[PDB]
This record gives C-alpha cells, sequence and structure tokens, in this order.
C-alpha cells in the first residue's frame, strides 16, 4: 500500500559514492575496481541479493478502491434526461 | 575513434554521450555522469500494425 | 520496457588534467538543480505522438 | 397497473415512451454491475507463496512467514555449510 510518484524521473538522479581523503592514491584503484564490479555483473547479483521486496514492483492490477465514475455520470444523464423528457410531455 | 583522437591530442575533451566503462577508464578519465542509462531493445509496432 | 547493464554518459579528459574536478564540480551542480532537467524537456521529453 | 410492468420491466403515450428509457437504463445498470463483478472474481487471487526457494520471503524471516526442517538432518548440514543462507 505505498507506492512513490512515478519512479524519480525528474529529479536530482545522483549515485552513491565511496568518499575518500582528498589526493588519497586509492581513488584510482578503487574507482577501477567499482567499474569493472558493474560491468562484470556483479552489482546486479547484490541489487538481487539485497534491494530485492516483496515479488517485483507488485503492480497487481487494481488492488482495491474501485472506480466506476463513469458509470454513476451516465446514471444521472439517463435520470436527468428522463425528468428532461417528463417535462417536455408537461409542456404538451 | 573518439577514444583514439582523444590519446592522440587531437581533441582535448570528448563531449558525447560517451558510456563509462573499466575497459576505456584504464587511458582516460571521464567526469562524473552527467547521464544515467541502461541498455535496451528497439522494435516495431505488431509485423504492420494493430 | 526492460534494461539491462545501466551504465552513465559523462565527459571524457585525458590523464590529470586541469579542466577534471571543475567539469564534475559544474556537472553535479548542475544536476543539483534543474539545469540537467531543462535539457531533458527541451531535447529528449518533446515527444510527438 | 403499470407499476408492477415497472417492477417487471427488467423481465416481464409518452409513459411508455419513459418505461422504455427506463428499461434501458435497467439493462445498462444490470450490464455494468455484471462487469463489475467479472472483474472483481478474476482479479483477486492471492498467489503469494513464490514456489522459489529465491523467494525473499524465504531469505528474510519473519513473523507472518515460519518454515523449518527436521533437526539433525542432511537438509540441516546443507543449510549450515552454505554461508550465503
Ligand atoms: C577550477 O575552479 C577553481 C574554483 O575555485 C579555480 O580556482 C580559482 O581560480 C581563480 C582564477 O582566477 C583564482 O583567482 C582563485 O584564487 C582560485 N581559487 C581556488 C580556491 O583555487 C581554478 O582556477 C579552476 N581551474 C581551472 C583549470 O579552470
Amino acid at each position: 500500500k505505498l507506492v512513490t510518484i512515478g519512479s524519480g524521473k525528474v529529479f536530482a538522479t545522483t549515485g552513491y559514492g565511496i568518499a575518500m581523503q582528498k589526493d588519497s592514491h586509492w581513488k584510482r584503484a578503487i574507482d577501477l575496481a567499482l567499474l569493472q564490479l558493474l560491468g562484470d555483473g556483479e552489482t546486479q547479483k547484490l541489487e538481487t541479493v539485497w534491494l530485492s521486496g516483496i515479488c517485483q514492483n507488485e503492480k497487481n492490477e487494481v488492488m482495491s478502491s474501485k472506480l466506476d465514475i463513469d458509470n454513476m455520470a451516465g446514471v444521472f444523464y439517463m435520470l436527468l434526461v428522463a425528468m428532461g423528457l417528463a417535462l417536455l410531455v408537461f409542456a404538451w | 575513434g573518439m577514444m583514439g583522437e582523444l590519446l592522440s591530442g587531437q581533441a582535448d575533451m570528448i563531449v558525447a554521450p560517451l558510456t563509462i566503462n573499466n575497459e576505456r577508464a584504464q587511458y582516460i578519465e571521464f567526469s562524473k555522469p552527467f547521464k544515467y542509462q541502461g541498455l535496451t531493445i528497439l522494435v516495431k509496432k505488431e509485423i504492420p500494425r494493430s | 520496457g526492460e534494461l539491462f547493464f545501466r551504465s552513465g554518459f559523462g565527459i571524457g579528459m585525458r590523464k590529470d588534467s586541469p579542466w577534471k574536478q571543475n567539469v564534475s564540480l559544474s556537472i553535479l551542480k548542475s544536476h543539483e538543480n534543474g539545469f540537467m532537467e531543462d535539457l531533458d524537456k527541451t531535447w529528449v521529453r518533446y515527444q510527438e505522438c | 397497473s403499470a407499476m408492477w410492468f415497472s417492477w417487471g420491466v427488467l423481465l416481464n403515450f409518452s409513459a411508455r415512451i419513459l418505461g422504455m428509457v427506463w428499461a434501458g437504463f435497467a439493462m445498462i445498470i444490470v450490464a455494468s454491475y455484471t462487469a463489475n463483478l467479472a472483474a472483481f472474481l478474476v482479479l483477486d487471487r492471492p498467489e503469494e507463496r513464490i514456489t522459489g526457494i529465491n523467494d525473499p520471503r524465504l531469505r528474510n524471516p519473519s513473523d507472518k512467514f515460519i518454515y523449518a526442517t527436521v533437526k539433525q538432518s542432511s537438509v540441516d548440514i546443507y543449510f549450515r555449510r552454505q554461508v550465503e543462507l
């Protein structure tokens, strides 16, 4: 019963990073290793293991909250048309 | 291509939809990504139409 | 609607260069405000159907 | 008189026209209710339990899902040895 507005489609779209001290010599190796991991699909395996909720996004079609605006609008349209016809008969 | 032209000194910056990956990063340095997107498949709507 | 090997478009440069840090910072700043969103609206999100 | 006809319109000068348009309304509302219930009894189907061992519920224990095996068996050894389980 919780959903996000669309999916993060008009926002800052940044990413999580590994903070390091400025001018650190670990930066080159760490970035290269992270890029290798992302390209090899190990990161995708980690997302599968950890960042996976109930089934999938669970579209589930209409879980509840039935909408029938067309039906009630047509209902009122027919009732008004009938009453107008009765008024027209009264006119004659 | 663009990688060869940049590495040979013919250019000083590649302003283009250049994908960041480990193969290229070993020789050049990328900036922080200005776009986030993946690979996908393009097809058509039905054989001719619905 | 499928996606695989999610990656990013960045700006390539040579090895250690004076423009690297400021290019990265300018891209991050443009992401923080709506400039990249404006570019997406102008060039990518303008569709005809 | 025509009062019972009204009740029966669903099944059986301008008063007849009004009765006809009302019968049309009755048919459209019955069809609407039929379509609503048909979509109702089709869409509701709790598969919940996924057949997989890769189901996230099994990997993440919770109060609403209780699962176990026989103590001191081969399954116990199998789940003990693998560090990712
Ligand atoms: C990158 O941006 C920084 C912004 O801080 C520039 O550093 C300043 O450069 C101006 C040049 O006129 C100097 O007057 C300032 O004293 C500098 N400040 C600091 C804190 O360094 C830097 O020059 C830029 N680099 C390039 C290559 O454009």
